[PDB]
């Protein structure tokens, strides 16, 4: 698949977004604990 | 709870900028000193909303250290030898935090000293951090100190010292350092995961973590498995070649020379651990147990060194 955050599509385990669209462990679990997406650089 | 103001210097460094990123992101104010405003990382900074910017540098400048750290509850400070005597910051920034008397917990990025444990040098850009520590908890500062591992990313074909994974003719990868190609060492992703971990400590407090040392790494491999990571990730073959010295393939600045050559020293004749600290020598336990979302070698291999090379100036991956 791919998150659709990072678009990363390596990643020990795929998450949902409460609107049903993958994302991957670390930006799936950023969002749970912190409450937004997780930002990415550039 | 409440999201915090939080004050960081050497802003456009991998570790300040990461946790930077995630802080302004989930509603924490920053105030960062930083050297330039001019460059990528400067610019982007700049742009975040809750992220005021402090230009000038450290060195004898406790004015500066001063106005960083108003009105500042949180700080994660990581210096820069380049700045200068990282002593003599280190300890004016502790004196500065104490003195505005705000600060709850204050995260200082420590490396060791590894005369302290073997025969071995100390390698200048490590070793001065470790003194700042025990000023640091002199003072009686809430705080905690995170060790960082290697980052992933300093991984690069273009020709930079250490951590240059080059190209060869053949279409191979190549990778020449003085590590022990099967020891393993502590790797970090900086951009990836340094933020959300720093994060979770600040959360968590110095309830749990004060006077704490942490070992900001999540997970060890050897020169050759780093390696073998790249090349299950890129479809190409990559090589470890332990090589004496470091190769310094540009001109790089005189501190910067001195600093690789200990690294040679301690690593390529001695063969000493990268965290020769008792307590450190799984050591990724804590921060896996802090983050559970970090980004390994392989993803990093796969999904950033592709990307970093391109926008760098490389079309191998084309
Ligand atoms: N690379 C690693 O794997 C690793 C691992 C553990 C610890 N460390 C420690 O990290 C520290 C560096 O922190 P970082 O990784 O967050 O930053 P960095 O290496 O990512 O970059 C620092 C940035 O700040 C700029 N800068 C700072 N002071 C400057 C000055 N006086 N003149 C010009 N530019 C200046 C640099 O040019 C650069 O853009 C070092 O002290 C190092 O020993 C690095
Ligand atoms: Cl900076
Ligand atoms: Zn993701």
């Amino acid at each position: 698949t791919t998150c659709t955050n990072c678009f990363t599509q390596t990643t020990p385990l795929w998450r949902r977004n409460p609107e049903g669209q993958p994302l991957c462990n670390a930006c799936g679990l950023f969002l749970k604990l912190h409450g937004v997406v997780r930002p990415l650089s550039l | 709870q409440q999201k915090k103001t939080i004050a960081v210097v050497n802003a456009t460094g991998r570790q300040a900028a990461s946790l930077i990123r995630v802080a302004a992101a989930v509603g924490h104010h920053v105030r960062a000193q930083v050297h330039s405003l001019k460059g990528l990382i400067a610019e982007e900074l700049q742009a975040i909303p809750n992220v005021t910017l402090f230009q000038g540098p450290l060195l004898n400048n406790v004015p500066l250290m001063d106005t960083l750290f108003e009105g500042a509850h949180l700080a994660f400070i990581n210096t820069t030898s380049q700045a200068g005597d990282e002593i003599a910051i280190g300890k004016d920034l502790a004196d500065a935090a104490k003195r505005a008397g705000t600060i709850q917990h204050y995260i200082y990025s420590s490396m060791p000293d590894h005369s302290l444990y073997g025969p071995w040098p100390a390698v200048p850009m490590w070793a001065p951090k470790f003194t700042v520590e025990n000023y640091v908890r002199q003072l009686g500062l809430p705080s905690t100190f995170v060790y960082a591992g290697i980052y992933n990313n300093n991984f690069t074909s273009l020709p930079y010292p250490l951590f240059q994974m080059e190209l060869m003719p053949d279409g191979t990868f190549e990778w020449h350092a003085p590590f022990d190609p099967d020891i393993p060492l502590p790797w970090l992703d900086a951009e990836h995961d340094v933020g959300p971990a720093l994060l979770q400590i600040f959360k968590d407090g110095p309830q749990k973590w004060n006077g704490h040392r942490i070992a900001l790494t999540f997970e060890t491999l050897s020169p050759v498995q780093v390696c073998a990571a790249f090349s299950r990730a890129l479809n190409r073959r990559v090589t470890y070649v332990q090589v004496p010295k470091v190769e310094i393939k540009v001109n790089i600045p005189v501190g910067y020379r001195e600093q690789l050559e200990a690294i040679e020293v301690v690593f390529g004749e001695h063969k000493a651990p990268y965290f020769p600290l008792p307590e450190f020598s799984r050591v990724t336990d804590e921060a896996r147990k802090l983050w559970s979302g970090w980004r390994d070698m392989e993803e990093y291999a796969r999904e950033v060194f592709p990307i970093e090379e391109e926008a760098n100036g490389l079309d191998w991956m084309l």
